[PDB]
């Protein structure tokens, strides 16, 4: 309910902002050119309104979502006139940047769990880029019935697949030909040698 | 706060520089101009860049070469105590901190680690090394490159890095016939290159010469 509230507001966010409108030409342009992925600057946020900007910092799951649907509205009211055939709308990534200064690895500990945070690092490993399921659709053994279009999260979480039909228990299969994917990948973080401390080893993440 | 005040005090004293220089080394009777050298070391110089084109460093490196029994690896010790950030390695080997940096598991940890030279953990500190001619090809051509481009470029199991290696080398080494010839030059008695002995701003020569007086107050001591 006061989700959608807090969507609106965002979409607002993003068609008001600007004296250009910065955000509104960005993601147009970057939806032309076929670029679904836009990089938001958390100071205009506050500048625009400070209640949302406090909200992202201490809720980033629920509320990164709420602005990937504005952003995603916010596109295609921008783009009405689209050309024949590209009629699907298609979903939009939002990253996020700030001019904050960071803060030491070392200093992350149980407080700062579930929250934002920003740290400094030298990557020494990355692993191959590989794909990963959003929407998957599950079928029957027996009587073949079909579940479609079923949300998967984001993130290193895997997903459980009923046992009960609506027929023996667990005949439910995933069917590799319907389902959307998306690239990911792994990385490896050490810790910066000019801020270890004297004769300590480092820490990874 | 009253301390800032206690030295600006000390600096005041006319004999503060002499008693500095009596102060390094309690412990090692002699070699007054060694200790001095020490201490200029380690109160250091000032680098400079006009612009981003002529790098000038400020770091005095320091290299000595000794007969065996005159104390070398005491001042060295001494050093590394006194310095807030010393790292101290050997040329022989099996040394505790290497001094080529590495991509290997940890055998303690267990994790992918990239670990660098003892150059690069010191890097603003004190590197001294002792058994210096005993080095590999490997050592040596870390270490001038340390020393010329102050910097240890890697290439290494998919990584590609350049960390900064801003630190003050002091080096202890022995002759090559284990016995200084004062009628040969002093890159003649050393198994160095003259390219690397360039490097050090001080090199000190340690003689044995057979002194009674001497040898009785150190007996003594
Ligand atoms: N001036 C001195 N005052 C006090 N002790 C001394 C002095 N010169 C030598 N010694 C003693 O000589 C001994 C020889 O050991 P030391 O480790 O100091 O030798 P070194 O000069 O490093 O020899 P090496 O060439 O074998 O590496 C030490 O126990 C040290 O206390
Ligand atoms: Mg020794
Ligand atoms: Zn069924």
């Amino acid at each position: 309910a006061r989700k959608s509230q807090l969507q609106r507001r965002f979409k607002e966010f993003l068609r008001q902002y600007r004296f250009t409108f910065k955000y509104r030409d960005e993601l147009k342009r970057h939806y032309n050119l076929g670029e679904y992925w836009i990089e938001v600057e958390m100071e205009d946020l506050a500048s625009f309104d400070e209640d949302l900007a406090d909200y992202l910092y201490k809720q980033p799951a629920e509320h990164l979502q709420l602005l990937e649907e504005a952003a995603k509205e916010v596109a295609d009211e921008v783009t009405r006139p689209r050309p024949s055939g590209e009629e699907v709308l298609q979903d939009i990534q939002v990253m996020l940047k700030s001019d904050a200064s960071p803060s030491s690895i070392r200093s992350l500990k149980s407080d700062m769990m579930s929250h934002l945070v920003k740290i400094p690092g030298i990557i020494i490993a990355a692993s191959a880029v590989r794909a990963k399921a959003t929407r998957i659709s599950i079928q029957c053994r027996s009587c073949r019935n079909t579940l479609t279009n079923i949300a998967m999260r984001p993130g290193l979480e895997g997903y459980a697949l009923p046992r009960k039909c609506n027929c023996p228990l667990d005949p439910y299969f995933i069917m590799p030909d319907k389902c959307k994917c998306v690239d990911f990948q792994t990385l490896k973080l050490q810790e910066l040698p000019d801020a270890v401390p004297h004769g300590e080893m480092p820490r990874h993440m | 706060d009253e301390d800032v005040k206690m030295i600006t005090s000390l600096s005041k004293d006319q004999q503060i520089g002499e008693k500095i220089f009596a102060s390094i080394a309690p412990s090692i009777y002699g070699h007054e101009d060694i200790k001095r050298g020490l201490a200029l070391a380690l109160f250091g110089g000032e680098p400079k860049n006009p612009g981003g084109k002529h790098k000038v460093r400020g770091d005095i490196n320091v290299l000595l070469c000794g007969d065996p029994g005159t104390a070398k690896s005491q001042f060295l010790k001494y050093i590394e105590k006194v310095s807030s950030r010393a790292i101290f390695t050997t040329g022989q080997g099996a040394s505790a901190v290497g001094l080529t940096a590495y991509v290997q598991r940890h055998p303690v940890s267990r994790e992918w680690t990239l670990e660098a030279g003892a150059l690069v953990l010191a890097d603003r500190g004190v590197c001294l090394i002792d058994e210096f001619d005993k080095m590999n090809d490997q050592d040596r051509t870390s270490i001038h490159e340390a020393m010329e481009q102050q910097s240890i470029s890697i290439s290494k199991a998919g990584i590609v890095t350049s960390l900064q290696a801003r630190c003050t080398v002091i080096a202890a080494a022995n002759p090559i016939g284990g016995r200084y010839d004062p009628s040969l030059t002093f890159s003649e008695n050393v198994d160095l290159t003259e390219p690397i002995i360039s490097r050090f701003d001080i090199l000190c020569v340690v003689r044995d010469t057979v002194d009674p007086v001497q040898d009785e107050m150190l007996a003594r001591f």
